[PDB]
């Protein structure tokens, strides 16, 4: 089987610039392609399952954990509880301006702990074959690298496939992030045509990704710089303690304070 | 705590006929290499800058199976290869201890040069005292840490404790494990071991140009076909098909930013959470880790986001995530 | 009877296996060659090598030698020690006391044989908290009043389950025990 | 470390005894109050000489004239070097404990 | 002794890469072979370090007029009770004697790696929550709000090998072999020249052998263009152009020192 997990960056300060812009997209209809994304999944089979998990600057909160239309009843309330919590959130939600970057670490580090808690329960005659596919929104913060390469890193050990979904801008460490773990990288220029790009690029799991052909994986940069400059630096003169990447031969690095003998 | 990042370690693998006795459920030896190759993989996840070196040691001769490299597979393979190894013969500790040093001796100063022996067989026929050897490593600085099988050895005993390494006996399978996966994580550095900057080149993956437009056609360093695009090296300008390696030309490592960012969380330890059996007004039913119902009368909290955490939320993030998700807010 | 078994040894192929495995040594009544014996013993107990020395009982060796942590850490006693029946002044020495004191002839000659194992088995106690097992290759001393004259601390530790382990059962948990006592505090 | 003994209060130099150390103490202290002979063994080759002399010199602190002197054999010089070292270290133990030297001489033949 | 001739001797035929690169830089007559290496029965021997007895006596009865089977032979063969024992204990000590032969750590910035190598109004905020907050008050127009048709084809089209998101040979064999081969003997030689060139190495006997590795890797360059232009003119097709990068900027890596080195002086 498989578990889908859909951590969308709903950062409330792009989409609501959006919404002050009036432009075609909005929050809602990402919320509707991703509810139509996650009806379909399931659809797939029955033993397939899915989760939500929303992005916000203060935290990140899950969305998921009769036949009034002639409807199907899972899907139904699927449905139902993503909408009421998904408007429960953003209608309150405080205010605090010296924070404002959307966060995505915590988010993803929930889906994947998830993910193993699901793996834990699962009965081992099926074997899951999870995935996460993330929908970023919004510029990510510098702050935030350490903490995502960690559960990039745990994720690549526990075998679960990234996908990056980046839309209105290209985050350099999100597409690092899915290139490590071998996930697919989409860059929609399309807003209102996105659900269509699901359909196809996403929506098919790893069991038949393979035999489909999708876009060509994006060229990844994988940059290093001195901490003095964040410039792209072609050598790196690292410490046994530090590991870190600087500028030019030092008597000893900052962030160190080792007694270097010289030679 | 000063801990050594860059490790080149050396397990030597005894082909010792007491390797024959099936102690555990399969074969002994079987079971070492089935294991080791599990803990090959593990040291290369979790230490990408080090490399490893395996050196097999029977009928009283020590030959290396697979030199110092960064590639993973290759020493997987050679264990695949290896288990089919006849096994017979009698170790000698002296001459696969003297190859180690002398394939360590010449290594750089800054990194930590280790040995894990699993010593198999009681016995060590040498053709000189090993206690002369001892004082040799010391003097090298080569950390050497037995880890025996149904024997506690005397000899191993004191080597470990004077070149500082640690000696240990295997209690069960489970037990060798938990042993092997403990020596994984580098090793605290202590007043003997010193730190120096080590020179470090960061390579870009590239491709063809524009079209095929001035293209940089390579085989490999190291059947190789030809290669559109690939890595590349700042000096030796040599097309690399995997990263990390070490240089053939410059002698100077070659890694991405990733694989340096694997090893920070071990600077960044995270502190034990404290188990507190009972709710504790803890009103959440959901376990904030994964949102879901406290099962078991259990709960972990940190010291600065004081959230909630089950028992296999706080296992996972200790063992595999290394960091708290809640916390990282 | 340490050359008869020895000798037999010899001739099967039982005793090159064993100096295959291990080193061995063996006593002998003249003192220089005993002294130079133990400190062969010695460097390779200290070595990986280890060591398998052979002695008699009643050897000033067995009385002198004390055995520490890394130092004859298996105590193997191969049968009884009891004196031989034929030296007469043993004879004087027993039937006296049999006459005096009322002690058994029997009950006199146990007592010489449990005083003097117990004296030649409690040496890798010594001190300091270091492992290692004594193992008796006879049958007698599962008899009761042979574990009766032993000493307590010794027989509180022997229990049934282990009083009379075949040889094979005796090696599994011997190297179960060894595996036991390897780990730390 | 100071063993409040039933008899009296006795030095030691080690940090902990284990409780058959305790026993020894008693029952020895008990053969010594009734000044008659007797037997007792003691498993441990190292310790029981250390707890044996120790007790015996917290015995003659305490009734100097009950016992005017100790005179312990062993079965060969070589061990009986053990012995000496042993009891060095007890006297150097108890000499710290005091802050000076007293009347007490210990040697051997 | 000729050491060196032995181990040629040795290596000729046994290792067929090592002798075919070493031939190589002398077939162009390149440079002299001497900086190539300047700068890079059980049971019978056990008995031979057991018994100095019968070293001795093998070494007073070489074989003469006699055979090693006969040899073989003379192995084997209350006073022979205790020459047993006495036979095991100086055995086990001859044996003995041939194996013995005569930091806490502090740190005062931590933020470093929060923010890694990886690069990079206030009422704005406000009028974005507001809006966003009254954005939602309507769900579920998936009817026909999320996706319409012309946007769908759009879509499939741009997915289409020659849209936009989908962009969208192994003919020579033989010159393969010749390639890789080139690619070793230019390892090989710029190993040597590398060995020591990033090390500053400010001594005279130092220097010197960088100085020489310097005009050898003119020596090597005069001769690589030449089987460059053997193989270039059969097809012009599929040119082979890495080759260059490595011997030019071994170049520009010599000259930028040379200079360097001068500025130095
Ligand atoms: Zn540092
Ligand atoms: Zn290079
Ligand atoms: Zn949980
Ligand atoms: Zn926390």
């Amino acid at each position: 089987l498989n578990l889908l997990v859909i951590v969308v960056d709903a950062n409330p300060i792009w989409w609501g610039k959006q919404a002050l812009k009036e432009s075609q997209f909005t929050l809602s209809k990402c919320i509707d392609a991703v509810m139509v994304l996650g009806n379909s999944h399931l659809f797939m089979n029955r033993s397939n399952k899915l989760a939500v998990i929303a992005s916000h600057i203060q935290e990140s909160r899950f969305l998921y954990p009769g036949s009034k239309d002639g409807k199907y009843e899972l899907l139904t309330s699927a449905n139902e509880v993503i909408v009421e919590e998904i408007k429960d959130l953003m209608t309150k939600s405080d205010i605090k301006g010296q924070h404002t970057e959307t966060l995505l670490a915590g988010s993803l580090a929930k889906a994947l702990c998830y993910i193993h808690r699901m793996n834990k329960e699962v009965k081992d005659n099926q074997e899951m074959k999870s995935r996460i596919l993330v929908i970023k929104a919004a510029e990510d913060s510098a702050l935030q690298y350490m903490n995502f390469m960690n559960v990039i890193f745990a994720a690549q050990k526990q075998n679960i496939l990234i996908d990056a979904c980046v839309l209105d801008s290209d985050s350099g460490l999100l597409q690092q992030a899915c290139d490590i773990t071998g996930g697919l990288y989409l860059k929609v220029p399309q807003m209102p045509s996105l659900l269509q790009y699901l359909l196809w690029v996403f929506l098919p799991d790893q069991d038949q990704r393979s035999q489909l052909i999708l876009p060509p994986p994006v060229h990844v940069d994988y940059r290093a710089a001195c901490f003095c400059h964040r410039n792209l630096i072609e050598i790196g003169y690292v410490c046994s303690v530090c590991l870190s990447i600087f500028c030019n031969f030092s008597p000893i690095c900052t962030t160190c304070e080792t007694a270097f003998k010289i030679s | 705590v000063r801990l050594g990042m860059m490790r080149h370690l050396y397990v030597v693998v005894d082909g010792s006929r007491t390797m024959e006795d099936q102690d555990l459920k399969p074969n002994r030896l079987t079971c070492t290499l089935k294991l080791l190759e599990y803990f090959v993989e593990e040291y290369f996840d979790q230490n990408p800058i080090s490399q490893i070196g395996i050196i097999v040691t029977k009928s009283k001769r020590a030959e290396k199976l697979t030199e110092l490299s960064g590639n993973p597979r290759k020493h997987i393979t050679s264990l695949k290869k290896a288990v089919d190894m006849t096994c017979h013969g009698e170790p000698s500790l002296y001459n696969s201890l003297s190859i180690a040093m002398q394939t360590l001796k010449h290594m750089p100063g800054h990194t930590s040069r280790e040995v894990l022996i699993i010593f198999s067989s009681l016995t060590t026929c040498d053709p000189s005292n090993i206690y002369d050897l001892i004082k040799t490593l010391k003097a090298a600085k080569i950390r050497v840490s037995v880890i025996g099988l149904s024997a506690e050895v005397r000899v191993c005993t004191v080597l470990a404790r004077e070149t500082g390494g640690t000696y240990h006996v295997i209690l069960d399978e489970s037990h060798y494990k938990e042993l092997l996966t403990h020596h994984v994580s580098p090793p605290p550095a202590s007043s003997s071991s010193e730190c120096s900057l080590i020179r470090m080149g960061f390579p870009q993956h590239t491709i063809a140009s524009l079209s095929d437009q001035d293209a940089k056609p390579s085989f490999s360093m190291a059947e190789p076909g030809l290669t559109l695009g690939g890595y590349f090296c700042p000096q030796c300008r040599a097309k690399y098909c995997e990263l990390p390696v070490e240089c053939k030309i410059c002698g100077l490592t070659l890694v991405s930013a990733p694989h340096l960012a694997r090893s920070y969380h071990h600077l960044f330890p995270l502190d034990a959470f404290q188990e507190i059996p009972l709710e504790e007004y803890n009103g959440e039913r959901f376990c904030y880790g994964c949102q879901g119902e406290l099962k078991d009368q259990h709960v972990y909290v940190c010291a600065v986001c004081q959230n909630v955490f089950c028992v296999d939320c706080d296992v996972f993030v200790h063992d595999s995530l290394h960091c708290c998700p809640g916390c990282i807010h | 009877y340490m050359e008869s078994t020895v000798a037999s040894w010899y001739e099967q192929g039982i005793l090159e296996n064993i100096q295959r495995n291990k080193l061995l040594f063996i006593e002998t009544q003249d003192g220089a060659e005993t002294s130079v014996a133990l400190e062969k013993y010695q460097e390779a107990c200290e070595n990986g090598r280890g060591a398998i020395l052979l002695s008699v009982a009643r050897g000033k060796v067995s009385e002198g030698i004390d055995f520490v942590h890394h130092y004859g850490r298996a105590v193997i006693m191969f049968g009884v020690p009891y004196v031989y029946t034929q030296s007469r002044i043993l004879k004087a020495r027993l039937e006296y006391l049999r006459d005096q004191f009322q002690i058994r002839e029997n009950d006199f000659l146990t007592f010489d044989a449990m005083r003097h194992a117990a004296q030649c088995v409690g040496r890798a106690i010594r001190g300091k908290t270091d492992y290692g097992l004594m193992v008796f290759a006879d049958k007698r001393f599962a008899r009761g009043d042979k574990r009766g004259k032993l000493p307590r601390w010794i027989q509180e530790h022997l229990t049934d389950a282990n009083l009379n382990l075949t040889v094979d059962e005796g090696v599994q948990v011997a190297k179960y025990f060894l595996r036991q006592m390897a780990q730390p505090f | 470390m100071k063993l409040n003994v039933d008899g009296l209060l006795v030095y030691f130099p080690y940090d902990y005894i284990y409780p058959e150390q305790f026993s020894y103490m008693r029952e020895l202290k008990r053969t010594l109050d009734a000044k008659g002979h007797g037997v007792l063994e003691m498993p441990s080759g190292t310790g029981k000489t250390v707890s044996l002399l120790a007790l015996i010199m917290a015995y003659q602190r305490a009734y100097p004239l009950e016992v005017t002197k100790l005179i312990y054999c062993s079965r060969t010089v070589p061990e009986i070097e053990k012995v000496i070292e042993e009891l060095r270290k007890l006297l150097n133990f108890y000499e710290k404990q005091e802050g000076e030297k007293l009347p007490f001489l210990g040697l051997a033949l | 002794a000729n050491k060196e001739l032995e181990e040629k001797n040795r290596m000729l035929q046994e290792d067929p890469v090592l002798f075919q690169l070493y031939k190589d830089l002398v077939v162009s007559q390149v440079i002299s072979a001497e900086e190539f290496w300047a700068n890079r029965s059980d049971i019978i021997e056990s008995i031979f370090r057991t018994y100095p007895a019968v070293k001795m006596k093998y070494a007073e009865n070489v074989p003469h007029n006699m055979t090693e089977k006969e040899f073989w032979t003379r192995f084997f063969q209350e006073n022979s009770n205790a020459a047993i024992i006495k036979r095991f204990n100086h055995h086990s000590a001859m044996v003995l004697a041939a194996g013995l032969r005569k930091i806490a750590l502090n740190l005062k910035k931590s933020d470093r790696y929060y923010h890694g190598p990886t690069p990079i109004t206030s009422q704005d905020i406000i009028n974005s929550f507001q809006s966003i907050r009254q954005e939602m008050e309507a769900y579920t127009p998936k009817l026909t709000q999320v996706l319409s048709s012309s946007a769908a084809s759009s879509t499939i089209t741009a997915l289409s090998p020659g849209g936009a998101l989908m962009q969208g040979q192994m003919v020579p064999n033989d010159i393969q072999s010749e390639l890789k081969h080139l690619y070793v003997a230019v390892g090989e030689l710029l190993r040597h020249f590398w060995s020591c060139f990033p090390v500053n190495t400010p001594f005279l006997e130092e220097k010197v052998v960088k100085m020489k590795s310097n005009l050898e890797r003119f020596q090597v360059t005069k001769l690589c263009p030449f089987q460059e232009k053997i193989r270039r003119q059969y097809l012009s097709t599929n040119l082979v152009s890495h080759i260059e990068e490595m011997l030019q900027t071994a170049y520009n890596k010599l000259h930028t020192w040379q200079s360097r080195r001068l500025m130095k002086k």
